[PDB]
């Protein structure tokens, strides 16, 4: 039930709403008002999926798929079997995520720790909402959103992307990718540094963060430090997801043509737009 | 075919990996226990990992984990319900008894040494060459509490020499004694330092150190711990 | 509001840290560089010193001749006209030799030879630097983790321009050198093999790519939240568990049923990220050599 050192930590208090009504634990899971709001939105939402499963004629996860209401419906409502369920489910879903964020806030409070984890999470939630909400609304229908299916949601990425040619040319999507790459690199390096210092060669004594800060200076001529590498992770991670929403919010709204033809602003600049030779000349 | 074989292999591999990874995160905190401190029944699918010994630097001994765990201190808590799974109420003054968000750990009562044998955290007056390169200089400023009434003034900046970074701010009260407030708990301003965590009358409560030139691992925790638990316990003495 | 510890609020400077010695040849470490007050808010402000040495300069050189070789070819395409260079900078490209030549080196410089040169000079530069990351750890008596993890990144890169082009039969299946051009290769490659999306590895590969953004945002934010207890001082928390290590675990135990240790999380961290290039490397290796179309493969699994 408890970690050898957990009892001194489980004290009353920290609850944003409710007081002490749901201020207890279920096994190793902390409950809380939002702990109960979550189980609700989730249970109900899982039901709407098993029901959108009988209406499709399949119980195979690899087949099961909940599609959005066709473009003819706009931002209006739709019959359950035809766009209805997805819509309640996006509500149950959005309701499950925000409620899980607020449940971490109550946890944060108990322990007296910082509210950086729920904050971070909120960036994830915003990406989801960018796709199932902010973008569709801006375009004019819930048909521009993605479906809830293991392989059908990928069909959407695929079709959605090429709908503008090689999506690779989206400037924002371009940036967003580097942060995703960098983060991995940093995550590799970091977990690889700490582990090496605390796990040296045989018979040798545990190295110190001084050996660590050296190692990198000897390697790249610089050591960001402990507090820095963590500020770096968090920053690259969130920055990576920030440019992913930004690349999609502008796709179909301010820019709806071929992304490759956008980079023609740079090439057709009066200064060199007509000098013969090169690739375009 | 190969592909189908490569992929069937991976998942078998990944399963051993997750197996491998989880047992490793059980070196500390396990085995689990019942609310009364006795060995819990259901310990989970994964078993405890074979012990591993670390060789602490500067010949300070060894560390074997998993190893016999103990809080090595008295806990001032009591049950609030007759069923396992509820909060335990502080029998005294949480801040002083060391529980909840104000609890600490019985770390080693020895200061931290850098790669070269020297204490890792020193005051700045004892740190030759160090100075405030940028940002407002806290030393000299009054420290205000979460009740808007002054509690003291900054006298020095205990810095981390190896990472050249301020960890604490020495503070002088009325009785003329000093205290350590963690850097990550104060807002340094243009004319004052703010501590939303503690209220005027709680700085004296802060645990004090034995040597005026060193903070031990144990003392670091009591300090940081005490300062943090006041976000909950000092709440009735704050205004926004 | 509350302090978030994102940016330092007070900077502190002391005598340039020349670092630990151990079995290092202090004769190679250069001098201390300047101090960047700018970089000093995020983290440390000390630039330098950097350990050069034999194998290290080798890499630096091989790495510059790679950039310079691609550069002069970029200029041949630019017609040595300064204005064109900045214009079509992303359009240019040093493509690999025609499929006709196959795996030979007797190709002309204006039709593929200049590529091969560039690739040899980069084959040297990367491997020699790999070795540098291993040796630089041997000298400090540390574990070779950074070494092995850098190997996986190489695994993908190798497969992309060495191992695969050789298993296929020509240097034409290799990746070109250009901004936009290597962006089309990526797209083409999927198209030619039936949309990579149907590739189990490429999809397992994205699982970890996203997973790294989740683990690192998670780890970083958790460590920042507990730094008020000396969380960022992990190695320290490893040899002596403090309240920062227990509260950090308890938050995640009460949130999702299970937690990790100050060290354990760095084993998730390291493996989570490495498994990115490890899988996408098996996926690209088996693509075009054992499997011609992934949609097809997808219907069978044989
Ligand atoms: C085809 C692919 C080929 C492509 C090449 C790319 C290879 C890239 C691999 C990079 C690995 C990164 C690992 C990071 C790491 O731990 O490094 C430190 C680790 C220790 O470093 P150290 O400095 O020597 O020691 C310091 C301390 O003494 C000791 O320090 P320590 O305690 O930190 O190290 C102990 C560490 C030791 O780590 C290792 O021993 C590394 C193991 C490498 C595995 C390589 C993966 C291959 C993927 C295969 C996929 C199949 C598809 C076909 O423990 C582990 O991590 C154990 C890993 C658990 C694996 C689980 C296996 C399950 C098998 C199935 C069982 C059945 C399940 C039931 C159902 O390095 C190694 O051990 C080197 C591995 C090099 C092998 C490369 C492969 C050659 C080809
Ligand atoms: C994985 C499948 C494809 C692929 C798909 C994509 C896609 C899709 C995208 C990129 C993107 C990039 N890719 Mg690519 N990329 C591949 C293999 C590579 C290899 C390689 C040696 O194997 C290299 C060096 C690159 C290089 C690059 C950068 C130009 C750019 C940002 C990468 C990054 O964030 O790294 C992070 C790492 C670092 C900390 C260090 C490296 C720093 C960067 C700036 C590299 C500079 C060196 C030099 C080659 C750049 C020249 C530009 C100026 C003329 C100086 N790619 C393979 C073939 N790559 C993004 C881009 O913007 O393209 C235009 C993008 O959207
Ligand atoms: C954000 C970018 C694109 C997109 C592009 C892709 C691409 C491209 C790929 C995936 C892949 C996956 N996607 Mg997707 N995906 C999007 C939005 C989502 C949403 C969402 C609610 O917003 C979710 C839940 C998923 C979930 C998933 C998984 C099924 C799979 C592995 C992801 C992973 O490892 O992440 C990292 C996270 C973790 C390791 C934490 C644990 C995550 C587990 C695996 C979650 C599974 C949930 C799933 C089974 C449904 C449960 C819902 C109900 C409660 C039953 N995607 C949008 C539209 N997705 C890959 C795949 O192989 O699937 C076909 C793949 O190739
Ligand atoms: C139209 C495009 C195709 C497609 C075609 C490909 C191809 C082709 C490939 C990928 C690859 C990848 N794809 Mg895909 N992919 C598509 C859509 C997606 C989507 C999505 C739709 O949302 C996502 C999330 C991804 C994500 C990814 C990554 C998981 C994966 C590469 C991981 C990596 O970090 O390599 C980045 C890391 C490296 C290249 C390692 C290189 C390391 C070297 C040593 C660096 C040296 C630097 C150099 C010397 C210069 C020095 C630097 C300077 C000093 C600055 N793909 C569609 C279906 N994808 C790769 C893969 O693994 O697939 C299985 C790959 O080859
Ligand atoms: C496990 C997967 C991830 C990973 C891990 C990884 N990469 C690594 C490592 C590890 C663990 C290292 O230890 C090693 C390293 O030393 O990093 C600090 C490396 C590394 N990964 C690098 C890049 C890199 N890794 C990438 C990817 C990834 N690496 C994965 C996501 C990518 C991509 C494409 O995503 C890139 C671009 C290098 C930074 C470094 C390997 C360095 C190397 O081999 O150098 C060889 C050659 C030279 C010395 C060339 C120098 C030539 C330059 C002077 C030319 C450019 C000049 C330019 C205009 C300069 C200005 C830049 C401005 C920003 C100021
Ligand atoms: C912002 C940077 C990255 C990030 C960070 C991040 N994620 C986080 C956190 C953080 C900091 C957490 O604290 C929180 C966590 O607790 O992690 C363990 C979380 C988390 N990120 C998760 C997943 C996740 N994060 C992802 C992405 C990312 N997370 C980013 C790349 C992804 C993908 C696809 O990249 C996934 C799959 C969860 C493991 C966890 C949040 C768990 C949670 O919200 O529980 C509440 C909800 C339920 C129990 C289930 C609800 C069921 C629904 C009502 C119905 C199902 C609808 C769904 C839309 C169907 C989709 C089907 C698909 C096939 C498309
Ligand atoms: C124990 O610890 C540790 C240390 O300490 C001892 C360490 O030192 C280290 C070592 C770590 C390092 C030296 C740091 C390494 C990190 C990096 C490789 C670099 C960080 C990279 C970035 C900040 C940039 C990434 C982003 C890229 C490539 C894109 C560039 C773009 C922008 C900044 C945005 C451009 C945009 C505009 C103008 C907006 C335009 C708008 C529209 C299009 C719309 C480690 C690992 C460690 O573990
Ligand atoms: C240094 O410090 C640190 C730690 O430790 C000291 C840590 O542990 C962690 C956390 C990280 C790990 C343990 C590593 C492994 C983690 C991952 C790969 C992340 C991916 C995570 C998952 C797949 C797990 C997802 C699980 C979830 C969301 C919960 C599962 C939940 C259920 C089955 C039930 C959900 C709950 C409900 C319905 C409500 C509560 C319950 C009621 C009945 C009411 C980090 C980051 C860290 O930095
Ligand atoms: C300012 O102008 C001057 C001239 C001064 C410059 O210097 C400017 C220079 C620039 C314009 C340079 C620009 C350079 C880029 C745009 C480079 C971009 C590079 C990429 C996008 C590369 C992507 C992918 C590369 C891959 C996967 C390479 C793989 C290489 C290998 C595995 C090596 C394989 C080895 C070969 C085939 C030969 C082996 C031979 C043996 C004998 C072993
Ligand atoms: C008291 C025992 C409690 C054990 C419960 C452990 C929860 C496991 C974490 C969720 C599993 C996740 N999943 C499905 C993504 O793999
Ligand atoms: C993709 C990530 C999946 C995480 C793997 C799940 C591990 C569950 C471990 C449960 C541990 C149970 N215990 C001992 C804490 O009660
Ligand atoms: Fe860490």
């Amino acid at each position: 039930a408890l970690l050898s050192f957990e009892r001194k930590y489980r004290v009353p208090g920290g609850t944003l709403v409710g007081g002490n009504l749901f201020d207890f634990w279920v096994g190793p899971f902390y409950v809380g008002f939002f702990g109960v709001a979550t189980f609700f939105f989730a249970a109900l939402g899982i039901i709407l999926i098993a029901w959108s499963a009988v209406l499709q004629g399949t119980w195979n996860p690899q087949l099961i798929s909940v599609y959005p209401p066709a473009l003819e419906y706009g931002l209006g409502g739709a019959p359950l079997a035809k766009g209805g369920l997805w819509q309640i489910i996006t509500i149950c879903a959005t309701g499950a995520f925000v409620s899980w964020a607020l449940r971490e806030v109550e946890i944060c409070r108990k322990l007296g720790i910082g509210y950086h984890i729920p904050f971070a999470f909120a960036f994830a939630i915003l990406a989801y909402l960018t796709l199932v909400l902010f973008r569709p609304v801006m375009m004019g229908a819930w048909g521009y959103a993605f479906p809830y299916g293991i392989w059908t949601h990928l069909d959407w990425v695929s079709n959605t992307g090429y709908t503008y040619g090689n999506f690779h040319y989206n400037p924002a999507h371009m940036i967003a990718i580097s942060f995703f790459f960098t983060n991995a690199l940093a995550l590799a390096l970091h977990g690889a540094l700490v582990l090496s210092a605390a796990n040296p060669e045989k018979g040798k004594e545990m190295r110190t963060p001084d050996h660590a800060a050296t190692f990198f200076r000897d390697l790249v001529g610089y050591s960001i430090g402990t507090l820095g590498i963590h500020r770096l992770g968090l920053l690259l991670s969130l920055s990576a997801v920030f440019f992913s929403a930004l690349c999609m919010i502008i796709t179909g709204t301010i820019w709806f043509d071929q992304w490759v033809d956008w980079w023609q602003w740079w090439v057709k600049l009066p200064w060199w737009a007509n000098i013969p030779g090169g690739i375009n000349g | 075919d190969l592909a189908s074989l490569a992929i069937y292999s991976f998942w078998i591999f990944l399963a051993g990996l997750i197996y491998y990874l989880q047992t490793e995160n059980m070196r500390e905190g396990y085995p689990l226990e019942n609310e009364d401190g006795t060995p819990a029944a259901n310990q989970g699918p994964f078993p405890l990992p074979k012990p591993k010994t670390f060789i602490l630097p500067h010949g300070r001994g060894t560390l074997t984990v998993p190893g016999p765990e103990s809080e090595d201190r008295p806990i001032a808590l009591a049950r609030t319900a007759v069923s396992e799974g509820f909060p335990h109420a502080p029998t005294g003054d949480p801040m002083k008894d060391g529980v909840g968000p104000a609890s600490w750990v019985a770390r080693r009562d020895l200061p931290e040494l850098d790669g070269h044998g020297h204490n890792k955290i020193k005051p700045m007056k004892a740190a030759a060459g160090f100075h405030v390169s940028a940002g407002k200089n806290p030393i000299g400023l009054p420290v205000r509490g979460c009740d808007l009434e002054i509690a003291g003034k900054v006298v020095d900046i205990w810095v981390d020499i190896p990472e050249q970074m301020a960890r604490f701010l020495e503070v002088e009260l009325k009785d003329g004694s000093t205290r350590l407030l963690p850097m990550q708990m104060v807002k340094v301003q243009s004319n004052r330092v703010h501590v939303n965590a503690l209220s005027s009358d709680l700085f004296a409560g802060i645990p004090t150190i034995k040597s005026p030139t060193e903070v031990t691992l144990l003392e670091e925790d009591k300090i940081c711990g005490y300062v943090a638990g006041g976000l909950m316990y000092a709440a009735p003495k704050r205004k926004s | 509001a509350e302090y978030q510890n994102i940016f330092s609020q007070v900077q502190v400077r002391g005598p340039a840290d020349l670092g630990m010695t151990e079995d290092v040849n202090l004769a190679n470490r250069s001098g201390v560089g300047p101090f960047s007050t700018l970089l000093g808010w995020f983290g440390n402000a000390q630039l330098g010193p950097i350990y050069l040495g034999s194998l290290g300069v080798l890499s630096l050189f091989s790495g510059l001749m790679w950039f310079f070789t691609i550069g002069i070819w970029f200029w041949y395409q630019a017609g040595w006209n300064p204005a064109v260079f900045l214009r079509d900078l992303f359009f240019f490209s040093l493509e690999p030799p025609a499929p006709e030549y196959g795996l030979s080196f007797a190709a002309p410089l204006k039709e593929g030879g200049l590529w091969l040169i560039a690739s040899f000079f980069m084959f040297v530069a990367v491997w020699s630097w790999w070795g540098r990351t291993y040796l630089r750890a041997q000298a400090l008596g540390m574990g070779k983790h950074t070494a092995w993890a850098f190997l996986s990144a190489i695994w993908l890169w190798m497969v992309l321009g060495f191992i695969r082009p050789i298993l296929m039969g020509s240097w034409s299946e290799a990746v070109p050198y250009g901004i936009f051009s290597h962006l089309d290769w990526t797209n083409n490659f999927s198209l030619v093999h039936g949309n990579l999306f149907y590739n189990p590895f490429h999809g397992l590969s994205i699982a970890f790519l996203y997973g790294s953004a989740l683990l690192f945002a998670m780890h970083g934010a958790t460590i920042l939240a507990v730094s008020r207890f000396g969380g960022e001082l992990e190695l320290e928390q490893i040899a002596d568990r403090g309240t920062a290590a227990e509260r950090a675990a308890l938050f995640w135990r009460w949130t999702m049923g299970f937690n990790a240790t100050m060290e354990g999380i760095h084993r998730w961290a390291i493996w989570m990220a490495v498994l990115v290039t490890l899988t996408g490397g098996i996926g690209i290796l088996l693509s075009g050599t054992v499997v011609d179309n992934w949609y097809v493969w997808g219907q069978n699994h044989g």
